[PDB]
This record gives C-alpha cells, structure tokens and sequence, in this order.
C-alpha cells in the first residue's frame, strides 16, 4: 500500500506537469522501497512464514542489520532531509504547492504524506520495538553475507543515491527558488 | 474425546504412517551413473571469472560492435545522436566561437 | 548438539507487567493461570527494548562524534 | 486425519468454539499479551457466570445473542496462522507433493537410481495387496444392514490385519515435500 | 554509402573538450579501453572480412522498368494493355509508398538530432511530409482493400469535376 | 553445520559483525545528514517579500 | 439412463424419484421451478460459494470442497474458489456498498469543487522573452508575431 | 528444526508445567485433564489454544475436542507435522 | 444491542447469525442424521474405490456426468417458450445488436457528414 | 501447382500399398516432404500472382494457406496414431485416405483460378470431413454434429452456386483475374442486395458467424482429433479466403450491407468469449474461442480496407496453428483420462511438467502476447476498425480483456491446482504428443521474425 | 495560501485574477518602465538546447551553469556558485511576479474606490 500512495505520489506529480521529478522519485522509491520488501522478507524468514506483524514484536536488538536497514528505508520514504527521499519527495510537495493546483489534490497530499508516516511508525512500532509475541522457538538469524551484503548495497544506495544522482543530473526545471517558509 | 475403536485405529494409522515415512529415508548409497571437461585444477579463483568475463561480456560487446558497423553504413538514419550542446566555446570542424554579451550585471 | 529447554521454574510473574495485569484480576476476583507461559517475552534481553525515537536515534551518537570530528578536519585545514 | 463429523454440533461443543473464536479474535484486538490475557481472564468470568443455568431455552438465546456479539465484534482482519485456511502460506506446498502412484510410472533407469527404496515400495506393495481382501470382508461384516451411518471407520480387529482403508492416509504426500 | 542528399544530415558542429578540474575524466580512460579491447579487434576482423569480399567481387544490377502506356490510354476490356498499366500503377503506388517512407525518416531524425528545439528547427522537414502526405492521400487513400487503377482514375476525374464546379 | 543455536526461549545469539555492520551503517546515516545540513540548508534562499510600497508599483491615487 | 437428467418432476412419485437420482433427500431435494429456461430436474441447491464450505473438513476433492456423488450445484464454475465468493462478510453488504460509494461520490464532488477554487501563488504569469517564445513554439517565421512585450517592474 | 518426538513432549509438557490449574507434580503423559487432572471443559479449550500457539500450526476444533490428554497431543502434532522418530 | 448483519445475495447469513440454528426440533435432528446417512454412504463406496489396489483410472463419478449433461444436453429438451423466456431472449438477444447498430451508424453517418462538409482533419490519416 | 497436387495424389497408392507397420510412417515422411516443397510458393511477386496455369494460380493469400495446410497434413496423422491403433489396416488406410483427399480439395480450392471449381473442391471438403466425424467419432452425438455441419453449409453454398452461374451468365467469365480487372461496380437493387447475400452468406457460414455458428461447436466436440485440426486450422480459413476473393464483386453494396453481419461480429465476439468463461468441456471452449477470432476475422474483411484485410489473413494463419495446438493439448488429457470435462482432471503441471509449458505457449498465443502473429493480425484488425469507428475499440478491447482471461481460466483449471487424487492412469507424455506441440509452437514463433509472409497480398 | 482566502471568502474583484491577470495596461501607473533585457541570444538558447519552460529572462545564468558542469566533470560540486547565481536571478523574476500581483491588487482597489466615488 505504500507503494501504491508514492505511485500515487509520482501520477500527482505528472498532473503538476513536473514530469522529470516524477522520473526521480521512482529512481529513489525503487532503492528505499525494495530494501523494506527485502527487510520484511528477512523478517518473515527469521518468524517462520509469519507476516501478521501482531505476532512480530521486540525484534529491534534480535536482527540489528534488518533493523537499521527499515529505519533507514523509512525515513527516506518519510522524506527526512538529505536522505534519498528529500531529494525527491521534498521537491514534489513543494511544486505542489507552489502551482495552480486543485485545492482537494494538495489537501489531499499532505494528508497522504502524514499517512505514510503513520504507517512508517505502524510497523516499527508493531514489529521492531515492544516486546516479542512471536513463537517461543527463536531461530532469528540474519547472519548470512547474502542478506547482509544485498541489503547493504541498497542501505548505502538510499543514503547516497538521491545526493548523487541530483547533483549529477543536468537540471531539468525551473526551481522554486523563493517560497514562504511555513 | 477418542471411542475406544478410534483410539485404537488413529495407533495403528500412527505405526503405519511412521513406518512409511521411515521407509521413504534415502539409504547411505544412490547410485550416480558415472569427464566430458579435463580441467581438474580450471583455476576456480580467476580462471573461472575471466573466462565469464570473456564470453559474456567480450564476445557480445566485440559482436554488438561489428553489427553497428553492418548496420550503420548499410542504412541511413539507423543512429541517431542528439546534436552536442553549444555553449559560447569552440568547435572541431570549423574552430568557431561566440561570447554571451556579457553584459549581464555581474553583482547578484 | 540436542537443544536443551530453559528450566520452566524460573519464569515468573514477577518484576513483568503479568503482575500489574494479575493484580488487577485479583482485585475484580479473577486469577490468570497462563501468565507463567507469557513471561518469557518479559524477561531476558527481550525485557529491554528501545523508544521509538531511541531506535530512530540508533548511532546518533557516533554520527554526531563524526560530525564533529569531520568539521574540526573542514574548519582547521582552512 | 481429521476425524468423522457428527450430524449435528451439541450445545456443549458450540459454546467451546464461540469461545475459541472469541479468544481468538479478542488476540487479534489485543495485540499485546498482557491486555490480551487480562481480557481473556474476563471472557472466561464471562463464561463460567452463565456456565450452570439450568434452562436450555435461556442458555440457548444466551448463546444466540453472544454469537451475535461475536459478529459485531469480529476482528476486520482476524489472525490466520500461516498454514491454516486463509493463513498467508496455506497450500504453498500443495504443488510439491506428488502421488505415490507416479513413480510406479518411472523409466527403468530413474528407478535404478534408487534401488532400495523401490525394493521397500514392493514390500508395501505387497503389503496392500494382501490386506484388501480382509479389509473389505471386515468393512462388510461391521458396517450396519442398512449402510454406513457415520464415516467413521473400524480399526484392526485382529493381529496381522491392517486398518481398513488404509493406504491414502499412511501414504499421503508429506506435508513439506521438496 | 547513402547518398546525402536523399537522406540529408545537417553538418556535425562538435564542441571542442575544455576541461577546467584537474580530476581525471573517467569517460576518457573507459573510451580507450573501450578502444583498445572492443574497437581495434572488430576493425581487424572487418578488415579480414573486407579482403575476402574484394577477393571475389561480384556485382547485382538494379532492374530498369520501361515506361508503359497508363490506364487512360487503355481501351475497355483490353485486359493487355490494362494488365500492363495496372502492374506499372503498382509499381508506382510501391515507390510513392517509399517516398514517403524516406520523408518521414527524415522527419523522425531531424526529431532526435535537433533535441529540445525540435518544434522550431525541424520545420521545414514537417512542411515536406505534409506536402507528400497530403499528395498521397489524395491520390490513394480511400480506394480500399481491392485498389486499381481504374478506381484511382475515378477518384482522380471526380476531383477534376469538383474543381471544375469550384471553378463554377 | 550449527552457527547460530536455535534458543528455545531466549535472546538469539547475535554474532559480532551483525552488530558492528548495523551500527557502522545507522552511524553514517546520521552523520551524512548532520553533513549535509551543516554544509548546505534548505531552509531558504532569500525571505518571501511583499512589495509594500505604492510608488513601486503604481501611485496614481486619482 | 435413468441417472441423467430428467424434466421437471409434476407427481410427487418423480420427484422421490429425482431425489434419489441425485442423492439427496426429498424433503431438501427442490427443483428449480418449471418456466421453460431448461433446469428440468436439476436441483436447485443453496447459492453458497465453495470458499464457504468447511475448510478443515476431508473433502473427497480438497481443492474444489467438494464430495464423490454429492449433488453438484448448477453454478459451481461461478462459485469455485477462484470465482466468485458469496462468504459472509464482516459489515452488512448495504453498508458496504453505501460506504464505497459514498466515498467515491464525496471524493469526486471534492475534486469539483477544488476544480472550482484552485489553489495557486500570488504571482503573476510567467514572462518569456521574444514574444513569449513564438519562433521557439513554432511561430510563423514569416508571417511578424504581433508583439509581446515584458517591462521591468 | 527437526521437530522431534522427544522435542514435542518436551514442549508440551512445557506449556503444561506453566499452566497454574495443573499442578506440576502430578501432571503426566497419561494424565487426562477431564479425569486424571480436574480441569473442566474451557482448561481443555484454553490448553488446545496454547498449544497451538506454542507450536504455531492450529489444531482444527472437530480434532481438538478429543484430545483429552497430552500424549495424544504430542501425537497428533507429530501426525501434522510428519514426525517419525 | 449491536447493529444487526443483513445477509445479502454476495453475503450470505452466517451459521452463527442463523434465526434456524436456535430453534431446533426432533425431525430436524432426525433429518440431519439422514443427510449423514447419506454422506457416509457415499463416502464409503468412494473410499472402497479409492483405495483398491487393482482399480486404474478414474472414479467415474455419476454426479459430474449429471452436472454436464444438465449443463449442456438437457436444456433444450426442457426448454419451452414462454412469456419470460421469449420475452428475455429478444431483449438479450436483439437489442444489443440494435443498440450498436444504431451507435456505429450514428457516429459513421456523422464522420461522413463532416467529411462531405470538408470539416474533419486527416492532415496526415494516410494509413487505413 | 502440380508439384505438389500430384505427389499429393500419390500419396494415395502409397498409403494402400504400404505395409500394416509402415502406414503412419511413409504417410509422415511424404507429407513433411510436400509440405517443403511447398515453401517454394511463398515467393511472391508484389505486384502480381503467380499464374501457374489456366487452372490455377497463387497469391500472398493462397500460398500461406496451402503451406498451413501441407503442414498440417502430417501433425494430423502424428496426433491421429494413437486413437486408430486398434482399428484394422484398412480402416486406417482409409482414415490416411480421407485425410488426404481433403488436403487436395483444399490446395485446389486455394490454387484455383475458377469461382466455379473453388465452388466444386470447396463444397467438396465437406463429404471427407462428414466422413471423418461420423465414422470416427467417438460419441452418440457425431451424427447429429455431422448433419448439422452439412446441411448448414449446403444451406449456405447452394444459393451462392445459384449466384456465381448468374455471374457466369451476365459477366461472361468466373476467372478471379478477369473478374478483378473488369469489375464493374454494383447498383443498389433488391436483386443487387440478394446476390450480394447469396455470395457473402456462404463463407459467412463456413467462418463461424455469430448465429450460424451452432454447427461448430457440435462438429468440433464430436470429431475425432484430426477431424478437429483440420477444421479449425483450415475448414474455416476457406470462408475468409473465399470472402477476400468474393468481396471485389460487391463492391458498393458492401458499404451498405456490411453493418447486420459487421454488428453480429462484433457483438458475438463478446457473447462467445463470455461463453468460453462458463464452458465446462474443454473442446467446446476452443471452439468458441475459435468462433470469437473468426468474428474478427469477418469485421476486418467486411470493413474492407489495407490494414484489415492484412490482419485477416495474419490471424487466419496465427489462429489455424494456435486452434489446432490447443485442440491436440485437450485430446491428450482426453485420451489419459477419457472425458473432456475441465474440472474433472487438475493439476496437471505436477504430473505432466512440459505439456503444461506448451499449454501456457498455446495459451500466451490466444490471449494475443505480442509479438505474436495472432497479436499482429488482431492490432491490425483493430486499428482498421478504429478507422472505421473510434467507437469499435470498446468492444473490441472488451474481447481482448475477456480471450485472455478465458485462456488463462483454462490453464489455471486445467494445468494448476492440487491433482485429482483418484485418477491414477495420468502417464509420463509421450515424445510424439510433445513432438506435435512443438512442431505447432515452433512455426508460429518463427513466423514472427518475417511477418511479410503471413500478411497477405495488400502487404 | 491567504490570498486565496482573500479572493475567495472575501470579494473576488478586489482580488486579482490569476489567469486574467495583468488586466490593467503597463501604462497606467509606472511612468516609464524598462524593457526586460534578455542577454541570451535566441540561437544562443537554441545552440545550447535549452527547454522551452527554461528559456527564460535567467537564460543566461543557466547556460553558464550548463557550461560550467560540462566542463568541470566529473566533479559535480564545482559549480556551487553558477547554480547560486541562476537561482538568485530566478528569485528576482519570482519577486517580479509578486510586485505584480500586489499591483494588480492595488489598482483593482483603486478602481473600486473610484466606483464609490461616483456614489
């Protein structure tokens, strides 16, 4: 589902008619957002085919690599700055908002990036922090170089990617230079 | 809970059951029918990965080559490049070259 | 190498939120006689477990020593 | 080996799965353990409160209107355990496991392969082979005059007899083939 | 070996490198050896190549129809003569189709070369292909499935008329 | 073949390099945005201004 | 053969006899009713998706939840498991239904409306130069642009 | 995980022991909670639920109404999980 | 007093929620006895089919010939005109084709129109 | 043409002089041997036919049909083998025999240069056909199929024998050159609009139109294996063929006359391929599924433009060898399992693991996955009719979105699923079934590469 | 977002159109106003392949900015400075828009002021 709300995302962008940001923001979700599927795939592995994250609980010090890993890729999609998310999230809602827009369409967007915070916090909150509800037979291990080393590739690429890849790119619109701080 | 003949016929099921699950144990001996290759120590540290960086890469890249030479003399128009940008600097062919005014305040 | 269970005597109830949950069915009456089962996830290195801003804050620390260190590099060498 | 159905659930055993199914999704609800087992401590008060009425017509409209209180208060999205029905892994493998009779259908040089295991599939070839007879001479004699009325099945009477109809459930695919 | 003016390139202006960093270009390094271990071995074997091609050169003509009286010359019913103007106007219905075929690449690489400037700079080769577009659906579009040269005469004369009555 | 013992009700053993990876990698995380905000902030480029005066614009005033 | 299909049972001796061809009782067995769409003697069994059937139940096919000789309903195609579902749902379907499209309807009345006051910056039309890039948006060269002109504000 | 049948006792005999109704002493293989122990129909409910969470595979309520006794659950759990040894 | 379910025809009562299930009475529990009857009979001769050594092939099962036979065969020996069905077969048979004669000839007369009236654009329609 | 009308011929004396082994072998090996000579007619001339003879000429029309159907002559036998084993030499000589008449009448009707002869060998197919389904079939119900399957397209034919003598009569000449250069246009009469449909009306029939299709359905779940092949392959490729040929007649009125049939196409597209959703025997879900790309196959001739008629003849091809590698993978699991009810056999990619590859290629073609002819011809089909009705994209797109969940239905239930436990005589498939799938797979992939040769003479 | 605020929940004519807007002439007011100066040439833009929404009245800073990571790759933090001069010309076209925003909003005040002088 989030997925779907950062396609969402980039389809508002298109609408924007800023369409080389559109382009951006799926290079930077394409990193981010497959390094939490892969995270939830170790997790699932670890809990024995279990996905309800009702039965995931107190695995933040159990897997410390799939931790840093989601908290990482949850803060890029939450846009937190200089992250690969900012560079291109933070762009989108600022030319959002600074265009002729439907009001409910901007409205709309907030809303949806408050929500995708939420659900950031659902499933930390829910899986890696409290206390585990999961089996009592604990096989967690995430000490194999194959998880570890393809997670890691795509850790640093969502923490360096968006600064590289921005700076690099030849400019392609016109910037919103100056806009109200709020 | 159980009647005595369900017991007695889920025990007997669970011997049978167990038997055949024991029974389908592989033993110590699956013959294999028994060197197409003579490369016993194929130098598995590089000689393997130059040998994959040859066929895969090389002999595509060298064949790939070799088809934009068939390919771009034999049709017009096969590739196309957007033209490089010129900014106020000099070019091969003919050597020439402009400023932009300049006159720009410089101050900012 | 046969894997050897925890001796079930040393879950307890005991310094666990089980307790305050057992007080409580004490005071309307009731008693829970699950709550030795659950005790594990309470107990051990599972009973500690970070905020979510301490685990959003995971290396802050190091990272700030970075910092630190990395702008005395900038502002010295300049 | 999930046992026979009877024609109709007993009072009894439908106030032991609304309470399975009020557990359960009350778990689903208290996603943490200690709400859950304070919760499910008060479903069980819940309960034993009723559990002597005397009158089957109260105790019957009590289990009416706690069923009615289930639906109600039904998680959206109840926990499935992963293998069971709806669980996010049932039948995952259903694919992997293969019949017993197709490697009855093996070439000659695949069953080389594994000639030990192939001699003991004869001997419970054998097996079968022999038991049939008895087994249907033993079906015949126990089931009623006017048929079969539970599907319930006999076990071995005697020694050297097998469980009649025996052979799919001693030989179904394991439940984690590969 | 494409003639140049049938398929028109306008002259390559490349600017000239002006590096101003002293870092290394990586792009210059990965060329040469790009060069050295792809360009230098295909060259060679083309080279090869073209030596035994020149060993035994052989050459193919390009086959000249004479021109054939039109469907207009032709009796009715003389199936000679309308056979034989009904292949030409064939023929020719192939090369209109293949004349706007080489406008219309044209078109598509004056698209790609130009760049972002391709709505002002590319045109005069739009003009070309509306020209040519327009000419040939004039001259056999609607005809349909079963085309001759008789329909495209009929629809050839009721445009004369038409202009004729325009003429009034 | 046994790494990591399956422990039935107990924290599972964490090898040493899991540790040091995830720490180095939140480590960096954390220091390359406190980098990037001290070398280079978003914040704003030059304050949104309203153009008060009249004159600036237009003073007719009849 | 007796055991295919038969027209509509009209005495209550065919219609025993239906009930036995199907296997079923004739008290349950009910035909579909006789208005010439070809049912005939076919009976018309509750319309419940094979999803509700009782997963842990030994079906003789467990794929479809069906049994060896137990009636077939004349749609099971349409309701296999795959196909559609008629399982109880958590909320009453007209809530459902009244609930989606609601939203729907709201969402676009919303949009309407945003359509209506679009929000945008106080700023004024963005200016380009040599009349507002007539030759670079494929102006008539030849024929003169009427002119546009940005003065400094 | 091999998931023996010693493994499988073990654990159950486990989740019995930490069940405060029983009392650890007395509880055995062949100890039926109806008679031998003095839980009701509910205790055989709540034990069948942990159980199945214990194990986490669920024992379908037409089957976990008989058990009626721990050897009978280690069976069938072996039964479902297709342990032989 | 929590919101009662009204089963729908996609939603279907649930057992639970069953007014039936409540009031039960002898000839019910005599009835569904016979349906068990009825099921463990059936059950019993696919078992002893199932599970003979000898048998090699399909359980031929007469309730899918029925379900084919009626499905496909039956129908039309069973079928009468009547009010309902002649009166649905021309609706589902004939209107649709009248409906998209009358939207395909509309919108191909209107084309034509505008291309008598030289209004329509085909600068570069030149492939059909 | 005689090169290959008389080996054809020969192979006849071969067949009945051969030994009981030696049969489907010699009859195989001379029939491939055909099929390449064959091949030779694919060269084309752009700009005119290839005029053999008097008698008979080959256009990029006639000439991918006659290699569709010198190939499909051996797949025929290959998948015919199995069924007649038990059948006595001579009744298998004249199972071979039946066959091979048939695939001379259809290179004839596809080689001849006469109205009135293509009339003759046309109407002919069906006496081999009748012949194979009535004395071949394997149900109570082949009878009935094979009087439905006559007496629809004599119904049909006679009335257009009527006509084409009428033609003789008034134009003077049958000959297809003649008529196409001379064609003088029609007039508007109520006599003009029934010759116009006493010469539409016939093809119509043979190419399964929505309302005349009833004898396919019966024809093809009755028949023997081959029986099926050829009809779907070919049987009704001969109506598009003829209608292609007929059109250039009528060529006003058919402006007119074209929006009843071009409407029943489109609308019966949709009605056959929702039928295919519900179908519960296999051979009958092809079968309409094959009455769903005729209708398209009769809107791209009927609008009568480029485009369409170059899609027709793409998807007359695609659809023969996709239909026929459909109706053999069905007669496999009828052979194994005896009934051709879906539900009854599942799970057959466990069991069977490559025939369940070429059922997912079979099916991949049906639902039209680019670059397929199948996709070739339908896109072209497509955007003709957007031409000549940007409305037409609804329906069509509709069809499109319901073929390929029919088909992927089918593989589902068919090849996926857990396995029907009781049935137990499923065996390891043979090297000849996987050799017929593949030698129908194969060509239609490869077509792809050089799609000039399916595209038809407008190309 | 409280301009529209002021346009919408207040009254519209005070408050300028965005679309109509500029309605009043560049005459009115302003006694002599400058020609905006665009130093790049138009085949300057076109040589350089500018997009249409970036060939503007900043064209110029964009070309030197252009230029400048052309040649200074592959470092691409070379051009700090170009970039911060292209940005700070955009800003003073932005700050442009809004001065005339504000006066198109005093002048619609003005023009409903002589409206109440008539009454």
């Amino acid at each position: 589902f989030s997925t779907s709300s950062q396609l969402g995302l980039m389809m508002v962008t298109i609408g924007i008619n800023q369409p080389h940001l559109a382009f951006l923001h799926i290079c930077m979700h394409a990193f981010f957002k497959a390094m939490l599927f892969m995270c939830s795939g170790s997790i699932i592995h670890s809990l024995n085919d279990e996905q309800d994250i009702r039965k995931m609980g107190g695995l933040y010090k159990a897997m410390p690599f799939t931790t840093t890993a989601l908290i990482i890729g949850s803060l890029a999609l939450t846009g937190m700055p200089y992250l690969t998310g900012f560079y291109s999230k933070d762009l989108i809602i600022e030319a959002v908002n600074m265009s002729y827009t439907n009001a409910w369409a901007l409205l709309m967007t907030l809303i949806a990036t408050s929500l995708t915070a939420a659900y950031s916090t659902r499933i930390i909150f829910f899986a890696f922090l409290g206390k585990p509800r999961f089996p009592p037979l604990v096989l967690i291990n995430e000490n194999n170089p194959l998880l570890i080393n393809s997670i890691k590739r795509l850790l640093i690429g969502s923490i360096f990617a968006g600064f590289i890849i921005s700076n690099n790119i030849p400019p392609m619109t016109v910037p919103n230079t100056t806009m109200p701080l709020y | 809970g159980y009647t005595p003949d369900e017991k007695l016929r889920l025990q007997q099921l669970r011997e049978l059951r167990r038997r055949w699950l024991k029974d389908q144990e592989l033993s110590p001996r699956e013959p294999v029918l028994p060197l197409q290759d003579g490369a016993p120590w194929v130098i598995y540290k590089t000689y393997r990965h130059s040998i994959f960086a040859v066929t895969h890469v090389l002999i595509p890249v060298w064949i790939i080559h070799y088809y934009l030479k068939y390919h771009v003399t034999a049709k017009p128009y096969t590739v196309v490049e957007r033209k490089p940008r010129i900014f106020p600097g000099d070019t091969i062919l003919e050597t020439g070259e402009v400023i932009p005014l300049m006159k720009e305040f410089p101050d900012q | 190498s046969k894997m050897e269970l925890p001796d079930y005597k040393q879950w307890k109830i005991e310094g666990t939120p089980l307790e305050t949950v057992q007080e409580k069915l004490a005071a309307r009456g009731l008693r829970d006689p699950w709550g030795r089962n659950e005790a594990w996830r309470y107990s051990g290195g599972f009973a500690n477990n970070v905020s979510f801003v301490g685990a959003l804050l995971k290396g802050f620390k190091w990272g700030f020593a970075a910092f630190v260190v990395a702008v005395g590099a900038e502002y010295y060498l300049e | 080996a999930f046992s026979a159905p009877a024609a109709y659930l007993t009072h009894q055993q439908k106030v032991l799965r609304l309470y399975k199914r009020a557990l359960r999704h009350l778990e689903s609800w208290c996603v943490h353990r200690d709400k859950y087992r304070y919760f499910a401590c008060l479903m069980r008060a819940r309960f034993d409160e009723h559990k002597n009425e005397k009158d089957m017509v109260k105790a019957t409209q009590l289990l009416r209107q706690a069923e009615e209180e289930f639906w109600y208060g039904q998680h959206p999205q109840p926990y499935i355990f992963p293998e069971s029905p709806g669980g996010t892994s049932y039948e995952r493998y259903e694919c992997y496991k293969v019949p017993e009779w197709c490697l009855d259908d093996w070439h000659p040089s695949e069953k080389a392969m594994y000639p030990d295991y192939f001699a003991k599939r004869e001997q419970w070839k054998r097996l079968r082979r022999e038991s049939w007879e008895r087994e249907v001479k033993q079906l015949q004699e126990e089931t009623p005059p006017g048929g079969p009325r539970t599907e319930a099945l006999p076990p071995a009477r005697k020694e050297g007899d097998l469980p009649p109809l025996w052979w799919h459930i001693v030989t179904r695919p394991r439940e984690r083939p590969m | 070996s494409w003639d140049k003016d049938v398929y028109p390139e306008p002259p390559r202006r490349t600017p000239a490198p002006a590096p101003q960093t002293s870092l290394p270009n990586p792009v210059t390094y990965l060329t040469k050896i790009f060069d050295l271990l792809v360009d230098r071995p295909v060259t060679l074997a083309r080279e090869f190549i073209e030596q035994q091609h020149a060993k035994n050169r052989y050459y193919y003509y390009h086959r000249e129809f004479r021109r054939v009286p039109d469907i207009t010359e032709c009796e009715e019913k003389d199936i000679l003569c309308m056979f034989e103007a009904e292949m030409q106007w064939r023929r020719d219905y192939k090369v209109d189709q293949e004349i706007v075929n080489i406008i219309q690449e044209r078109l598509k690489a004056c698209q790609q070369r130009e760049g972002e400037s391709y709505r002002q700079n590319c045109a005069k080769e739009l003009e070309q292909f509306t020209q040519v577009s327009k000419a040939f659906q004039d001259r056999y579009s609607d005809l349909g499935a079963h085309y001759s040269a008789r329909k495209c005469l009929a629809k050839q004369k009721q445009r004369m008329l038409a202009e004729r009555k325009a003429a009034k | 073949g046994v790494h990591i013992e399956p422990r039935y009700r107990q924290f599972p053993q964490l090898t040493r390099s899991q540790l040091i990876q995830a720490e180095f990698f939140s480590a960096t995380m954390w220091f390359w945005i406190l980098w990037r905000f001290w070398h280079d902030s978003d914040a704003v480029l030059g304050h949104f201004p309203y153009p008060d005066p009249s004159q600036w614009t237009d003073e007719e005033l009849g | 053969k007796d055991m295919f299909p038969g027209p509509y049972p009209k005495t209550p001796e065919e219609r025993a006899a239906a009930a036995k061809k199907y296997n079923m009782r004739v008290e349950d067995y009910e035909p579909y009713p006789d208005d010439g769409m070809g049912y005939g003697d076919y009976p018309k069994l509750p319309d419940r998706s094979q999803q509700e059937r009782d997963p842990w139940y030994d079906w003789d096919h467990p794929d479809l939840r069906l049994n060896w000789g137990e009636p077939i309903h004349w749609d099971l195609d349409m309701y296999i498991r795959n196909r559609v579902d008629t399982s109880p749902t958590p909320v009453s379907w007209n809530t459902m239904c009244k609930h989606l499209f609601g939203f729907v309807a709201f969402m676009l009345f919303m949009f309407w409306v945003g359509e209506i006051y679009p929000s945008y910056q106080p700023v004024g039309p963005k200016q380009y130069p040599y009349n507002d890039l007539y030759l670079e948006r494929g102006g008539d060269p030849t024929k003169e642009p009427e002119p546009v002109v940005h003065y400094e504000i | 995980p091999p998931l023996t049948l010693e493994a499988i006792k073990d654990r159950v005999l486990y989740v019995l022991k930490l069940y405060d109704k029983i009392d650890p002493e007395k509880l055995s293989v062949n100890s039926h909670f109806m008679k031998d122990l003095g839980l009701d129909s509910l205790d055989q409910v709540e034990i069948i639920m942990a159980m199945e969470d214990e194990f986490g595979f669920e024992i379908p309520d037409i089957d976990a109404e008989k058990l009626m006794c721990p050897q009978e659950i280690v069976d069938y759990i072996a039964d479902k999980k297709d342990v032989y040894e | 007093s929590f919101p009662k379910y009204k089963p729908s025809r996609l939603a279907t009562l649930p057992a639970t929620l069953d007014p039936a299930e409540y009031d039960i009475s002898p000839e019910t529990r005599k009835a569904q006895a016979e349906r068990l009857a009825i099921r463990s009979r059936l059950k019993r001769e696919y078992l002893l089919q199932y599970n003979d050594p000898n048998r090699l092939g399909v359980i031929e099962d007469p309730a899918l010939i029925r379900w084919t036979y009626a499905r496909s065969a039956n129908i039309y020996p069973n079928f009468r005109p009547t009010p309902k069905t002649s009166l649905l077969g021309a609706l589902f048979g004939i209107g649709p084709l009248f409906f998209w004669y009358y939207v395909f000839k509309t919108d191909r007369d209107k084309k034509e129109k505008l291309i008598q009236e030289g209004k329509l654009d085909q600068t570069f329609n030149i492939s059909y | 043409m005689l090169k290959i009308i008389i080996p054809t011929t020969m192979l006849l004396p071969m067949t009945w002089m051969s030994k009981h082994n030696m049969i489907w072998i010699n009859a195989t090996v001379h029939s491939l041997l055909i099929s390449l000579i064959s091949l030779s007619l694919l060269n084309q001339l752009g700009e005119n036919s290839l005029n053999f003879s008097l008698t008979f000429f080959s256009d990029s029309l006639s000439a991918p049909l006659l290699v569709l159907t010198t190939w499909l002559l051996p797949l025929m036998l290959m998948a015919s083998q199995s069924h007649l084993s038990k059948e006595t030499t001579t009744r298998k000589k004249l199972y071979i025999t039946m066959l091979i008449l048939l695939q001379l009448f259809l290179i004839m009707t596809f080689t001849a240069t006469e109205l009135i002869l293509f009339y003759i060998l046309f109407e002919a197919t069906l006496v081999p056909t009748l012949i194979i389904i009535t004395r071949w079939g394997n149900q109570t119900e082949r009878l009935n199929a094979g009087l439905y399957f006559l007496f629809y397209t004599l119904a049909g034919s006679l009335p257009l024998l009527v006509a084409l003598v009428y033609i003789q009569n008034t134009t003077g000449s049958l000959n297809f050159l003649i008529i196409h250069y001379w064609s003088h246009p029609l007039s508007n009469s109520w006599s003009n609009i029934f010759m116009w449909l006493a010469c539409i009306m016939a093809f119509m029939v043979k190419m399964p139109l929505y309302g005349l299709h009833l004898w396919l359905p019966k024809a093809h779940v009755e028949a023997p294996i081959a029986g099926s092949m050829v009809l779907a392959a070919v049987l009704l490729k001969l109506g598009g063929y003829g209608m292609m040929r007929i059109t250039t007649i009528l060529n006003p009125l058919t402006n007119y006359m074209a929006y009843p049939f071009l409407m029943l196409s489109m609308w019966g597209m949709i009605m056959t391929s929702s039928i295919c959703l519900r179908q519960t025997d296999l051979k009958s879900l092809i079968a309409y599924s094959s009455v769903s790309h005729m209708a398209l196959v009769i809107v791209a001739i009927m609008i009568q433009t480029p485009w369409s008629f170059m899609g027709a003849t793409a998807l007359m091809i695609a659809h023969g060898l996709t239909s026929s590698m459909l109706f053999c993978l069905a007669n496999t699991n009828y052979e194994r399992v005896h009934s051709r009810t879906m539900i009854l056999a599942r799970g057959l990619q466990t069991l069977l693991p490559l025939m369940a590859t070429w059922w997912l290629m079979a099916s991949l073609t049906n639902l039209a996955l680019p670059p397929s002819i199948n996709l070739i011809g339908e896109l072209f089909i497509i955007t003709a009719s957007f031409s000549w009705s940007n409305i037409t994209i609804i329906l069509m797109g509709m069809n499109m979105m319901i073929t390929a969940l029919y088909s992927l239905y089918m593989l589902i239930t068919t090849q996926r699923g857990k396995y029907t436990h009781h049935i137990n005589n499923i065996k390891a498939s043979f090297t000849r079934e996987n050799a017929l799938m593949a030698l129908h797979i194969l060509p239609l992939l490869l077509l792809t590469l050089n799609p000039k040769m399916i595209l038809g003479p407008l190309y | 977002g409280a301009h529209l605020a002021r346009r919408y929940l207040g009254d519209a004519s005070k408050e300028p159109d965005p679309l109509r807007m500029p309605t009043f002439p560049p005459d009115y007011g302003f006694p002599e106003r400058k020609e905006r100066e665009m130093v790049a040439t138009q085949q300057e833009m076109n040589d350089a392949q500018l997009m249409l929404q970036q060939r503007d009245y900043c064209a110029h800073y964009l070309i030197q900015l252009l230029k400048c990571k052309r040649d200074s790759f592959p470092n691409f933090l070379a051009c700090k400075h170009e970039q911060h001069d292209w940005d700070y010309c955009e800003h003073l076209d932005y700050v442009k828009r809004m001065k005339e925003f504000e006066r198109e909003r005093r002048l619609l005040q003005r023009k409903k002021r002589r409206e109440q002088r008539e009454a």
